[PDB]
């Protein structure tokens, strides 16, 4: 069982985020602090496209994935399912820009 | 940004790897944990990332810099060929390789209408009242298809017949009632549906249906856009078009101008031959796409229904109402209007009547208690018999 | 007289034409496009309408009439049907035909490289036999490597 | 007492016609 | 849905295969289509050659 | 030699020009564009010339390619075989950065790639060709 | 009206995993529970019923308007339930030919 | 339940070099052949010209 | 245990002395159904190169 | 419209009428088989000009068959109604969905839509007539109607007639 | 990128608002109820949604 | 009755005899032709008495013929290879 945050992309169990979060998204999440709904609306089990990305800094891929900021791991070209509108609030409140990974949105 | 992240010449570049069918994800995450395990060592594995599409299948994409380095992290693994099966991406496909898939449509809409992939209600039209936000299910409103003690007809869920064929029903709401486990409103069940039991598109709508789904809102289908849009579908996709066809051009600078089709190549390209007063004009072939094109239809010409409950009639054009078009019926001898996206200038009818009813020709029938006769001609429609 | 009566007249063949099928031909003798892969519906008899085994092509049982005719099994000679292909491919008995007419005409203006002012070109156009007509042609088109956009005044060429 | 005969050369209603037992003969 | 042209070639070139072994399944070359049995398939062209083809 | 070719490439691009401005008033007038059409086969045969392409680009032919490639005020594209041999043309031919700057083309062609009416074929060539002339500017 | 209820197709929609005879015995059931509305069910094949000996030489036009004349005057000397109608379209096949009503 | 025999099968030595002949269109004379074949199991395993 | 058995068996079975997916291009003829007409039919199959 | 047209006919004999009266049989079967006849390609053969000097040739015989086959060629008067045509025609029937007209061997039906809308069809009139103020078309009565349409059967002819243009209906 | 180039992409290839409003026209005419556009007038009247219909329903007379 | 018996037959100039061996007391078959496109595309219907060439929309211009069931069989293979033998009763020169 393996779920993909929706904001970073990073692809982990399930149980895990619930457990510790998403290491990346957590200053602006709180994933870790989220009930699982929250956790269903941050990171989903449908995706598509698995990524390993070894060096963020210089990987061409993970500019243009917009995860060279990120935790190297395992990520997601494509992610099932946008955040909840009061997410994007909260996330818009904090200054960050949320530009969804869904695919439908270019 | 985005457009500004497009691959340049000095950026790493990218191989792409034939493996094992179905082990792509695990050469993916092999991968990444020789990275993982090797980094801060004397020796990592010095690449910068790898992933694969679904659609790709056999094939895994790492980006790098260096062959060796690609042979590094293939070592060790079984999932990899013999042969050394690596190419060099180029960099025009770099954006195509990650960009994303399946984005014709943004979502599911609750309130539309769609058709059922399987299960007891498989085919049955069913209004989506619930889109779950997981995407692989969703609630759906749908007409209950019970015998209250092969599968029986769709019918809303009657509670008086329930109760008197089954005295154990459940209620928890004023119109919301729980009958056998399963949720009926107002006589409408209401049932979660994975997304892989719906089709979302080429939906065929049926005005019974639609009467039985709207009658509960007050007014005969008072919802028409997602129809409309249906409409529209059907209309477009029914088009074919043959050589010598006499078509009329709807847009572009052409608009407005008559001519045959001169020859069909594939499916969206049609060469025609313009008809004007002018004679040089005539002597020229356009090819035009097919989505600005609609049919002519001159009065006194055999045509053939394409589609719909006058399917494989046959006649000759009376009367041409713009959109619907008239024509006096061959086989029924009766006039017929049927919109002229049904109708094909087919010169010569021969129906076969085979594989309809339960008569062919020359079968000795027994017209009713009294009259007895045989088979002359048979129709779609109906019979001629002599008795 | 084993035969069931015809009301066409009965005549005997005359002469064979050979040639290739058009494209609009292979669509216009069709009666069914070939679409799906699967040769049966559900296992289920009544093998699925638009795949391999459609009912319009014909009839190979003998409790089953040919759609498209009406014909038994004994009468019904078959009947074609057709299979669009998303991208041309090569038929593989003309490759070296096709070659060979590559190398006689431009690959731009689609024209000979050759034109009648040639003495030798008009004396190999004079002959009457397609084959023999090509070979000869061919022979002397080879050599010439490079379109004239002008005469060797403009012969249509692209240079 | 009814036969059904269809002929070839008879092109009303396909060449068939009903005709009486009684009023015909064996050819 | 999506053009990396390393597989369109690689996919069209299987048609053309296909389609030209469908014809001939004896062409010089390149190695002969098999059934799942490991016998050559038998083409269009296999069938009119020989003296147990169509003409002989 | 070149300047004969310089001097029927500019006799060209009067003529088209002359035929763009007729075609609008015909479409203005109520009747269909025919011009462009009758041009069409003298401006594809010049084209297809790979030797004077560099006449034409010393007599920017690419401006009028454009200004017959420019949606007419009534929001009607061009025909679909004036469109499908300009793109072959503009693929024939060497473009560079500074064709481009003296032509302008580079906004019509996104024009293209946004639009939908536009041929699915030519939105992948014109998203094909835009990145083919990002490519010397960033490299 | 039972052998042209066997061939019907609303028996099919109605009792789609039973045979043609089963068919045949609940068309006879039904005709002698209520012949009128067996009579009701066969819509248009009720006029190629034998009526009369000569009811070919009538237009059917006329013929037509007789059916309905003579079942609209039996259908209102008996009389139509409401509710029952609204509860099962079988009964409600009577409705539209009670007088002022219509389909 | 059917009886099979096996039939030998004729083969020409191995480990013995042979000298032919080969015929005139061609730029070899003669040829040298030998065919080797490990004692322990009589297999072939190369050829040599 | 299935490989060598049914290999074994389809070989002797069939006379092609080969892998039963190489049927193609291997040795056929090796093993032969036993002649029973007589007893020197037999003795000469026996026996036979 | 009639014309005269040379036409042929492949004849095939059988043994058993080899004998001395073989032409003229050939003859009278020629002419029951053609007069009257109605081919979608040429209309209706009325009539056969010099029906008993035709010319019939040397029967050629069947291998394997033994029968003879004759090529009859002859003149012959034929009638093919042509689209967009205007003729003259006697009403032979009146029924709401329109009239029926006969062309001489031809029944020519008009539909309600190809009428005049002033020619409103009265069924209480004896006999019922798709009559106007000033024009009253019943059975018998000539008219005058253009052919729009034809539909070609295995042998027949239906043409369809309007009289909705100047010139038209009652004459 | 850099400014001065991206200034030269932006004059090459433009921003779009010189057929912005192109666009904005195309958009505009492909978005666009009556029923007899919807199905066949034949099936229509076998259903009974008509004008007839509703003047039949409407008027106080027996059908 | 293989290659060499078929040219005894022919050597003897027994043509009838050749001929009913290899249709009558063997495939025969019986086929309709278009008479303008010379194919075997013409869909006959004995008993509704109609035939007609959809290709060429005709419903005259139609002939039968009677040809060994493995003409028809090489003929349609050769369709099946792009190859369009066009059978025509009348010459031309
Ligand atoms: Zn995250
Ligand atoms: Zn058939
Ligand atoms: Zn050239
Ligand atoms: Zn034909």
């Amino acid at each position: 069982r393996e779920r993909a945050c929706m904001l970073c992309g990073i692809v982990l169990p399930g149980r895990v985020f619930m457990q510790n979060g998403c290491p990346n998204c957590d200053s602006v999440l709180n994933l870790r602090d989220s009930d699982q709904a929250t956790v269903n609306e941050c990171t989903s089990s449908s995706f598509e496209g698995l990524v390993a990305v070894g060096d963020n800094e210089h990987s061409w891929v993970a500019k243009w994935l917009r995860v060279d900021r990120f935790q190297p791991g395992l990520y997601a070209v494509r992610v099932d399912g946008r955040l909840p509108s009061d997410i994007v609030a909260a996330l818009e409140q904090y200054g960050v820009y949320y530009r969804p990974r869904d695919g439908s949105v270019i | 940004p985005q457009r500004l992240l497009i691959p340049t010449v000095d950026d790493p570049g990218i191989w792409g790897v034939k493996v094992r069918l179905g082990k792509e994800k695990d050469v993916v995450r092999q991968i990444l944990k020789k990275k993982l395990a090797r980094e801060g060592t004397k020796n990592p594995l010095e690449i910068y990332s790898a992933f694969q599409r679904d659609s790709f299948k056999g094939h895994v994409y790492i980006e790098a810099r260096k062959a060796e380095a690609i042979n590094d992290a293939l070592k060790g693994n079984v999932n990899v060929f013999s042969n050394n099966s690596k190419f060099l991406v180029g960099i025009v496909e770099y954006k195509d390789l990650l960009r994303p898939v399946k984005s014709s449509d943004v979502k599911l809409t609750r309130g539309s209408y769609v058709r059922v992939k399987n299960g007891k209600f498989k085919g049955d039209l069913a209004q989506v009242d619930e889109v779950l936000e997981n995407g692989l299910e969703a609630r759906l409103k749908l007409v209950p298809r019970l015998d209250y003690g092969f599968r029986p007809a769709q019918r809303l869920f009657s509670e008086a017949e329930a109760r008197v064929h089954e005295p154990t029903i459940r209620r928890d709401r004023d119109g919301f009632v729980t009958y056998g486990g399963e949720e009926y409103y107002e006589g409408f069940l209401y049932k979660t549906f994975r997304l892989q039991n719906l089709i979302v598109n080429s939906i065929n709508p049926t005005l019974n249906e639609l009467s039985l789904f709207q009658s509960n809102e007050e007014s005969t289908t008072i919802d028409l856009s997602t129809i409309a849009d249906s409409l529209k579908e059907t209309a477009k996709n029914l088009v074919s078009f043959q050589p010598g066809d006499n078509v009329e051009i709807i847009n572009g600078e052409l608009n407005h101008l008559t001519g045959t089709v001169s020859s069909v190549n594939q499916s969206t390209i049609v060469s025609v031959r313009l008809h004007s007063d002018d004679d040089t004009i005539n002597s020229e072939t356009v090819e035009i796409p097919t989505s600005d094109l609609r049919k002519i239809f001159n009065v006194g010409d055999h045509v053939r229904v394409i589609h719909g409950k006058h399917t494989d009639d046959t006649g000759l054009i009376v009367e041409v109402n713009g959109d619907k078009v008239e024509f006096i019926s061959n086989q029924t001898k009766r006039t017929v209007i049927v919109f002229s996206n049904y109708l094909i200038k087919s010169t010569d009818s021969t129906v076969s009547i085979n594989e309809s009813g339960r008569f062919e020709l020359h079968d000795l029938v027994q017209v009713n208690s009294d009259l007895v006769g045989i088979v002359i001609r048979a129709q779609k429609d109906s019979f001629d018999v002599l008795c | 007289s084993q035969f069931p009566y015809s009301s066409a007249p009965l005549r005997s063949v005359k002469e064979v034409q050979f040639g290739l099928l058009s494209p609009e031909e292979i669509r216009a003798i069709s009666v069914v496009k070939i679409e799906y892969p699967e040769i049966m519906d559900e296992s289920r008899q009544r093998p699925r309408e638009g795949g391999l085994n459609d009912p319009k092509l014909g009839s190979i049982d003998r409790n089953f009439k040919c759609q498209t005719c009406g014909e038994g099994m004994a009468e019904c000679p078959g009947h074609f049907g057709h299979m669009e292909l998303a991208k041309p491919v090569f038929h593989i008995g003309f490759i070296p035909k096709i070659k060979k007419v590559c190398e006689c005409i431009c690959m731009n203006c689609g024209k000979l490289l050759l034109d009648e002012t040639n003495p030798t070109m008009a004396q190999a156009i004079r002959i009457r036999d397609p084959k023999k007509r090509f070979n000869a042609v061919w022979q002397l088109c080879k050599t010439k490597m490079v379109c004239e956009a002008d005469a060797p005044v403009s012969r249509g060429g692209c240079g | 007492n009814f036969l059904f005969l269809r002929s070839r050369e008879i092109v009303e209603n396909q060449g068939v016609f009903v005709t009486s037992s009684n009023r015909v003969k064996t050819i | 849905d999506g053009s990396p042209q390393h597989i369109i070639n690689e996919v069209e070139q299987l048609l053309q295969f296909h389609v030209a072994t469908y014809m001939d399944n004896d062409i010089a070359g390149q190695p002969q289509a098999l059934q799942k049995s490991g016998r050559p398939v038998k083409a269009i062209r296999a069938r009119l050659k020989g003296k147990e083809g169509r003409l002989r | 030699l070149e300047q004969m070719q310089d001097e029927l490439i500019q006799q060209l691009k009067l003529q088209m020009e002359e035929s763009a401005i007729r075609d609008a008033n015909n479409i203005e007038q109520g009747k269909p564009a025919i011009f462009k059409l009758k041009l069409l086969p003298k401006v594809k045969d010049i084209l297809l010339r790979a030797n004077l392409a560099d006449s034409i680009l010393d007599n920017n032919l690419l401006a009028s390619v454009r200004l017959w490639l420019e949606p007419l005020p009534d929001a009607s594209l061009p025909a679909y075989q004036i469109q499908k041999v300009l793109f072959d043309a503009i693929k024939s031919l060497p473009i560079k950065t500074s064709h481009l700057r003296e032509s302008g083309l580079g906004k019509v062609m996104v024009f293209y790639q946004k639009s939908k009416r536009v041929e699915p074929n030519l939105k992948r060539t014109a998203e094909k060709l835009i990145s083919d002339w990002t490519r010397p500017i960033m490299g | 009206t039972a052998r042209l209820y066997q061939h019907s197709s609303k028996s099919s929609a109605e009792y789609p995993n039973r045979p043609q005879l089963a068919k045949y015995c609940i068309g006879l059931a039904k005709y002698i529970q209520s012949p009128l509305l067996e009579y009701l069910a066969l819509d248009e094949s009720m006029y190629s019923l034998h009526i009369h000996k000569h009811q070919n030489l009538l237009p059917r036009e006329k013929l037509i308007d007789a059916v309905q004349t003579s079942i609209v005057d039996i259908v209102n000397l008996v009389g139509v339930d409401i509710n029952e109608a609204v509860r099962a379209p079988y009964h409600a096949l009577a409705l539209p030919y009670v007088c002022g009503l219509g389909p | 339940g059917s009886e099979k025999v096996l039939i030998a099968q004729e083969r020409s030595a191995a480990n013995i070099v042979q000298v032919f002949k080969k015929a005139a269109p061609s730029p070899i004379s003669h040829v040298a052949e030998i065919r080797s074949a490990l004692e322990k199991g009589s297999r072939l395993i190369s050829t040599m010209q | 245990s299935t490989t060598i058995t049914s290999g074994l068996k389809y070989s002797l079975a069939t006379g092609n002395w080969g892998e039963q997916k190489k049927a193609m291009s291997s040795r056929a003829g090796v093993s032969q159904v036993l002649n029973r007409y007589t007893y020197s039919s037999t003795l000469s199959h026996l026996r036979r190169t | 419209m009639f014309f005269l047209k040379d036409l042929s006919l492949i004849l095939t004999l059988h043994p058993s009428y080899f004998g001395p009266q073989m032409n003229q049989y050939l003859r009278e079967k020629l002419l029951t088989d053609v007069e009257g006849t109605c081919t979608g390609q040429f209309g209706y053969i009325v009539t056969v000009l010099d029906g008993m000097n035709i010319d019939v040739g040397k029967g050629r015989i069947i291998p394997g068959s033994g029968s003879a086959e004759f090529e009859v060629k002859y003149r012959a008067v034929v009638w093919k109604p042509f689209k967009g045509e205007v003729v003259d025609a006697i009403v032979s029937n009146v029924s709401p969905i329109g009239f029926f007209a006969d062309v001489g061997p031809l029944n020519v039906f008009v539909s309600t839509r190809l009428i005049p809308d002033n020619l409103v069809y009265n069924p209480s009139n004896s006999p019922p007539a798709y009559m106007s103020n000033d024009e009253l078309i019943t059975k018998g009565s000539k008219v005058r109607l253009k052919v729009v349409g034809t539909r070609t059967d295995v042998n027949e002819i239906y043409a369809i007639g309007s009289i909705k243009e100047d010139f038209l209906g009652a004459i | 990128l850099q400014g001065e180039q991206y200034q030269e992409i932006i004059e090459i290839f433009g921003d779009g608002t010189d057929y912005q409003w192109t666009l904005d026209a195309e958009e505009e005419m492909e978005q666009p109820t009556s029923l007899a556009d919807v199905f066949e007038p034949s099936e229509l009247k076998e259903k009974m949604l008509t004008d007839e219909d509703n003047v039949i329903r409407v008027t106080d007379l027996p059908e | 009755f293989g290659e060499m018996e078929r040219d005894c037959m022919i050597a003897h100039g027994a043509a009838g005899f050749l001929k009913e061996r290899l249709m009558e007391a063997s495939d025969a078959f019986r086929v309709h032709v278009c008479g303008i496109c010379g194919l075997m595309s013409v869909i006959a219907n004995l008993k509704k008495n109609q035939f007609e060439c959809r290709s060429c929309k005709n419903k005259t211009n139609i002939y039968q013929l009677h040809i060994p069931y493995a003409a028809k069989l090489l003929f349609q293979e050769l369709m099946a290879m792009n190859i369009a033998p066009r059978l025509y009763t009348e010459r031309s020169g």
